[PDB]
């Protein structure tokens, strides 16, 4: 994944009016809510019956909440995404068992939420950039898969 | 398969749509040669540049094909027949191109209907542009 | 769709297998998980070692499904109904791997059917298991 | 991508018993049998209209040549796929305009030519280091498409 420097000041000026722990809870809600399978590693976290009880289950909600800051956080790190999400590969991998395909649905879902939540904002070039971040951030979190 | 409220949601998203329908056509065409680039390898006869007549136009049958799939989501295979023949047996686009476009779709979709866009309305018509794909697809081989 | 030529190829590739069918699931599935790392996280519960005898379970039961998909190669949705269940409700194996088994079965077959494995019998073979896959993944969502 | 000392061993030596010629009309024969989509960048190749058609097709065979000529030369440079291959893809995506899915099919069927071709010499670690490799040189023929 390499952004071009006007790709970054565009991810950087779209995330700054993002409400994290918001967008958290609606990208994971939204990933269990359009891909059921996901549901998989959530047994422990109550009712996921429907769409309603998905999207407004706490439990998804703090989920959310700490994947998407851990995603936040590593939007310092364009220049470094492997060796920023190196560990999180580590633990996905050996002990949670987590299908790498599931980040890149999230990603997939959280760009379809930024294009909801930001509507024409959300332009075919901004897009384009965060295309090119989940799709690197996915990647990152895939690497140590052995 | 698409459920009863699959359709009923696909009908009611798209009808919103409307007279929109091949400008969000073209929106989703850009974002896709812009987000997929590989998928302007079946384009190089095209005038690419934002705004583009050719990329309009295409947006506009691509749209209204849809619209022909919402209107007869019943049986999508007999109402997309002759598009089914034409990408299996002329256009040869491969069948991974048909989930980009899908994605591109649904994120125009997303960015025109703040008040529809619900995750029910989201799934269902994600699971609609999968199916349409899969028709579009079904005679490749 | 399968044609009847496709039937045909992959009852003759499935009958020459013949009682070799669970070893050369369980083969399968090593290459899978050696080839494609990520298909190990459904089976932490399992010793994956070369020679496990529960990679050799497991292979045995998945040819046994396939040898009773053969069998109801026109009525295939029926007879793999519960491994449809399965999978879409309890497993919930992201469906991009089925690609990725199917493939290493493709693999397999060709490792052990030297005379039979023509490219048209590939070519057969190959929309057997993307059929099979399609169904195992039917009730997802 | 990048191959383990044990991979590159194993790929190198079952490489030195592949007729190269005799493989890759072989694997480009059985891509448009396999995925028939694919004769759309062969138009000019003559007959194509059954499998025994495409498979003694000398234009295919002759092609198959080209190819897996310059796929078994990139094998000498398995550290640096992306430089060995970067002249080429750009060919292909600037001139030919071909889908780079088009090199994961291809590699799909490589490999099961290869199995097909060497029976039980094809061992799971065998075929896991060749599927590095096709993924490799798939990637690195897709790198310059923009
Ligand atoms: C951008 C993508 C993702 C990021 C950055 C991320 C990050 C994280 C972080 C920071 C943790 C906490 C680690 C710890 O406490 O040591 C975690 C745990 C976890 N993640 Fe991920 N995650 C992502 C995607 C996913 C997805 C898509 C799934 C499954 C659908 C998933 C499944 C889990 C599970 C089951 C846990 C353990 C939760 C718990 O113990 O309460 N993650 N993740
Ligand atoms: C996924 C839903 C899709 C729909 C509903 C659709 C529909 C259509 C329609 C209606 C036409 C015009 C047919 C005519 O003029 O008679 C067309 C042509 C075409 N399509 Fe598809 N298509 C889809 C996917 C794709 C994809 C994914 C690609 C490639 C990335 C593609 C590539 C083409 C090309 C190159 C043409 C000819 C354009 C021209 O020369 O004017 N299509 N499609
Ligand atoms: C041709 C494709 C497939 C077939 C025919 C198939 C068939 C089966 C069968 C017959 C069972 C045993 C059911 C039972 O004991 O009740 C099973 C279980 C299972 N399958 Fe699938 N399967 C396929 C694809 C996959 C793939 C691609 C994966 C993951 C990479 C997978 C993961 C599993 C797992 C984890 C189990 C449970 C194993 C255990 O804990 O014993 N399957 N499958
Ligand atoms: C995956 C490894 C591949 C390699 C290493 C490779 C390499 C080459 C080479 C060396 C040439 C000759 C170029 C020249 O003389 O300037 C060529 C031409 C060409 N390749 Fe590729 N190729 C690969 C895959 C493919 C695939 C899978 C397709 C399409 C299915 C494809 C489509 C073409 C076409 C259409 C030409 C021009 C043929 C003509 O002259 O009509 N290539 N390739």
């Amino acid at each position: 994944v390499h952004l071009t420097p006007e790709e970054k000041s565009a991810v950087t000026a779209l995330w700054g009016k993002v409400n994290v722990d918001e967008v958290g809870g609606e990208a994971l809600g939204r990933l269990l809510v359009v891909y059921p399978w996901t549901q998989r590693f959530f047994e422990s976290f109550g009712d996921l019956s429907t769409p309603d009880a998905v999207m407004g289950n706490p439990k998804v909600k703090a989920h959310g909440k700490k994947v998407l800051g851990a995603f936040s956080d590593g939007l310092a790190h364009l220049d470094n995404l492997k060796g920023t999400f190196a560990t999180l590969s580590e633990l996905h991998c050996d002990k949670l068992h987590v299908d790498p395909e599931n980040f890149r649905l999230l990603g997939n879902v959280l760009v379809c939420v930024l294009a909801h939540h930001f509507g024409k904002e959300f332009t075919p070039p901004v897009q384009a950039a965060y295309q090119k971040v989940v799709a690197g951030v996915a990647n990152a979190l895939a690497h140590k898969y052995h | 398969v698409l459920s009863p409220a699959d359709k009923t949601n696909v009908k009611a998203a798209w009808g919103k749509v409307g007279a929109h329908a091949g400008e969000y056509g073209a929106e989703a065409l850009e974002r896709m040669f812009l987000s997929f680039p590989t998928t302007k390898t079946y384009f190089p006869h095209f005038d690419l540049s934002h705004g583009s007549a050719q990329v309009k136009g295409h947006g506009k049958k691509v749209a209204d094909a849809l619209t022909n799939a919402v209107a007869h989501v019943d049986d999508m295979p007999n109402a997309l027949s002759a598009l089914s023949d034409l990408h299996a047996h002329k256009l040869r686009v491969d069948p991974v191109n048909f989930k980009l476009l899908s994605h591109c779709l649904l994120v125009t979709l997303a960015a025109h209907l703040p008040a529809e866009f619900t995750p029910a309305v989201h799934a269902s018509l994600d699971k609609f542009l999968a199916s349409v794909s899969t028709v579009l697809t079904s005679k490749y081989r």
